């Protein structure tokens, strides 16, 4: 049996930890929902 | 519950309590991924939000009324991935997202990588706009991953 309890407010905070790259990559779409790698 | 904010999705079916994902509510609707509820009910309190909306294939599902998110990324701005780990604080992440290269369209994509519990976290434009949901995607040549920018459409 699922429940929630709440985490936060959704704003955006000045300041917060930048982290991350941008990739640019070839996907696909299965009908399941899946994302796979097409080279 | 149904004041606007981020939620943690739980359950007590295995040791303990487990997060099994992250959620919206906005607007009365709660919206999450399809993987982490696999459209079953949720209990609030002492309240039940029953499944309204939901497609395996774009893996989202809408509870109490139909998809209410209709922000967008604008192909050019960095975004911040509100996380919210299991066992941990809600923590804002700011990155600029790549691309996912699909025959139906480019899709933005975040490169952070949380425990699988965090799937359904919300990311964020500069207005606090949720432009989309974390949790679905791939894993790249190194082994690290890399979401979609999930958006529903409002009907
Ligand atoms: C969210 C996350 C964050 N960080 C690391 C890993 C994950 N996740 C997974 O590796 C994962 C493994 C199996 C299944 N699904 C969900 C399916 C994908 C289509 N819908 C079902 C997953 O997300």
């Amino acid at each position: 049996d699922m429940y929630i309890e709440r985490a936060g407010d959704i704003t955006w905070e000045k300041d917060a930890e930048v982290t991350g790259n941008s990739p640019r990559l070839d996907v696909a779409l299965d009908e399941s929902g899946d994302f796979s790698l097409v080279e | 519950e149904t004041t606007d904010g981020v939620y943690r999705v739980m359950t007590r079916r295995l040791l303990g309590s487990t997060q099994v994902g992250v959620g919206v509510m906005q607007e009365g609707v709660f919206h999450t991924m399809w993987h982490v509820t696999k459209g079953a009910a949720l209990r609030s309190g002492e309240g039940r939000l029953d499944p309204y909306w939901g497609d395996v294939k774009q893996d989202l599902v809408s509870y109490c009324g139909p998809w209410k998110l209709d922000a967008a990324w604008d192909g050019l701005s960095e975004v911040q991935l509100l996380a919210v780990p299991p066992g941990e604080r809600a923590k804002n992440i700011q990155t600029l997202p790549g691309i996912f290269k699909t025959k139906d369209g480019d899709i933005g994509a975040v490169a952070l990588d949380y425990p699988a519990g965090t799937s359904g976290s919300p990311i964020l434009d500069k207005c606090g706009r949720v432009i989309g949901l974390y949790g679905n995607g791939v894993v790249i040549k190194n082994g690290s991953y890399v979401s979609a920018i999930t958006q529903g459409k409002r009907e």
